């Protein structure tokens, strides 16, 4: 039994729905949909072999005549990031995954670059489309970026790290490899 | 759904034992292994005691299911090919435990801990945003897959807190580098009484394990870095 899912990959920015679909090439008894977290663990997000299931905004359903389902999940929040799996069935068949990528909507930018001792440089508060590029140097290490969420502010924030024992190495060269936005604040 | 160990390191030719205990009142367990770049693959099933199914594994990948329905797996004369995540389900609906990491290495020459560091907040940032990034920097270690956490005043913080989705190569032609950060309120920062910490586990080495090397054997170790609010 072949388990194909739906897309491969999807990027997209937190408020916005999306639909990732599981097709099975034959009948199925079970069919559940997991997400695994970043240390390894699948969490269960339905059982679902036919119909119909609503938890929070996540929804599944399985036209099993049709040999489908679709996970569709509501206003997709950075926290909803990771891998989808589809399971069909004592063994179950896994497809593939689809990797989901949930970035913030960032109205109020604020480019910047810092400087943090105890030597590290901090680029932060940029949008989302910015692309941090690695550095072709092998002992300059920069990070791509990620966001994180100050819950209790409503605030989410883009940030990525670049650091190095290159003397010839500072914050305002650090990120020169990328696509800077012009407004930079360089401190 | 229980599994230990959590991770484990071995070579060519040994044996590894991973134990699951399912989640009570379930009969059946399931063994699946999580190789980078092939997904799932279907390993094992018991129920009630007893082997039910087979992946296309060689005979060398054994185990068993004890009459509390708990259950181990034993591979025997280890590859290098081996190396994956190993996870156990148990019971209709499959329920997941955390799984075993194995990795299988030529030797344990190359296994280093971290060395972790923490960057405390810009001025700048401070007077420009009024927040608080605190940096933190794990470095030098191998293997990957560590656990980074951060704490704050005693308890485990998850908002404000962002790290990488994978390690950098520290020479990309190799010990890896993590990194991650937490943003706090500047007076959050400000105030004397908090007390922030970075914290890494390692997994590495145990007592089976033989170390000759002179540095200290890199065992299985938490490897922790803090900092504290302005004084
Ligand atoms: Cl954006
Ligand atoms: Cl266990
Ligand atoms: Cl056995
Ligand atoms: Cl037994
Ligand atoms: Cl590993
Ligand atoms: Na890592």
């Amino acid at each position: 039994i072949q388990v194909e899912q739906s897309p491969p990959d999807l990027i997209l920015q937190e408020g916005a729905n999306s639909t990732l679909r599981c097709n099975f090439s034959d009948s199925v008894n079970n069919l559940q949909w997991f997400h695994q977290n970043p240390w390894g663990q699948l969490i269960n997000l339905f059982y679902i072999p036919s119909g119909t299931k609503q938890n929070g905004r996540l929804s599944a359903t399985t036209v099993a005549t049709e040999r489908y389902s679709l996970l569709y999940i509501s206003s997709s929040q950075t926290t909803d990031s990771g891998v989808y799996f589809c399971a069909v069935d004592g063994r179950l068949y896994f497809g593939r995954g689809t990797q989901l990528t949930v970035w913030p909507d960032i109205q109020k930018p604020d480019p910047a670059v810092y400087q943090l001792r105890d030597s590290v440089c901090l680029f932060t508060d940029f949008d989302s489309q910015t692309n941090v590029s690695q550095s072709k140097d092998s002992d300059v290490y920069i990070t791509d970026k990620c966001v994180l969420d100050m819950r209790s502010m409503d605030f989410k924030s883009n940030s990525a790290v670049a650091w190095s024992n290159k003397s010839d190495f500072a914050c305002a060269n650090a990120f020169n490899n990328s696509i800077i936005p012009e407004d930079t604040f360089f401190p | 759904v229980t599994q230990s160990p959590t991770h484990l390191i071995k070579t060519r030719g040994q044996q590894a034992t991973l134990r699951c205990s399912p989640i009570s009142g379930h009969t059946s367990v399931y063994w699946y292994q999580q190789a980078l770049g092939l997904g799932l693959q279907f390993l094992l099933w018991y129920d009630e005691g007893e082997e039910r199914n087979r992946g296309n594994f060689p005979p060398r990948f054994s185990g068993r299911q004890f009459p509390n329905y708990s259950s181990e797996l034993n591979v025997n004369a280890l590859e290098l090919e081996d190396s994956a995540l190993y996870l156990c389900a148990s019971s209709e609906t499959q329920y997941f435990g955390p799984g075993t990491r194995l990795l299988v290495l030529e030797d344990l020459k190359n296994v280093f801990p971290p060395e972790v560091a923490v960057f405390e907040p810009s001025e700048a940032e401070i007077s420009h945003t009024q927040k608080a990034t605190l940096v933190c920097l794990a470095t030098g270690f191998y293997p990957d897959h560590v656990e980074l956490s951060w704490w704050v005043n005693g308890k485990e913080v998850h908002s404000g807190v962002c790290t990488d989705p994978q390690p950098l190569k520290e020479q990309p032609a190799s010990r890896y580098a993590l990194s991650s950060r937490l943003r706090v309120s500047a007076t959050f920062w400000q105030n004397p009484r908090n007390h922030f910490r970075c914290q890494v586990q390692f997994y590495g080495l145990s007592e089976n394990d033989e170390w000759t090397q002179d540095r200290a054997k890199p065992v299985t170790q938490i490897v922790s870095a803090e900092a504290w609010g302005r004084a």
